[PDB]
């Protein structure tokens, strides 16, 4: 019929739709855990150096 | 990081320590040349004393 040649593409769709889902669900994560280590670094070196301020 | 503040510390420990050893030598040094002198007025006073002594003599 007409409707299995749209019906493989609906269904078809949808495991798209999961990988993308979940792969941007862990993008968007790591990305995150990455900027918080880089703050991290970040303040660790300038909060250092600012623990220091001579001594 | 974190060793390299270990490391700041280790270098300024040293310093403390090595400041309070020469605080301790200076006055050490000043306390040995203060009584060096004080002796050698003792000693002169002693020559004068010893002078005095030999014309009545």
């Amino acid at each position: 019929d007409k409707l299995k040649e749209a019906e493989t593409r609906a269904e078809f769709a949808e495991r798209s739709v999961t990988k993308l889902e979940k792969s941007i669900d862990d993008l968007e994560d790591e990305l995150y855990a990455q900027k918080l280590k880089y703050k991290a670094i970040s303040e660790e070196l300038d909060h250092a150096l600012n623990d220091m301020t001579s001594i | 990081m974190d060793a390299i503040k270990k490391k700041m510390q280790m270098l300024k420990l040293d310093k403390e320590n090595a400041l309070d050893r020469a605080e301790q030598a200076e006055a050490d040094k000043k306390a040995a040349e203060d009584r060096s002198k004080r002796l050698e007025d003792e000693l002169v006073s002693l020559q004068k004393k010893l002078k005095a002594t030999e014309d009545e003599l």
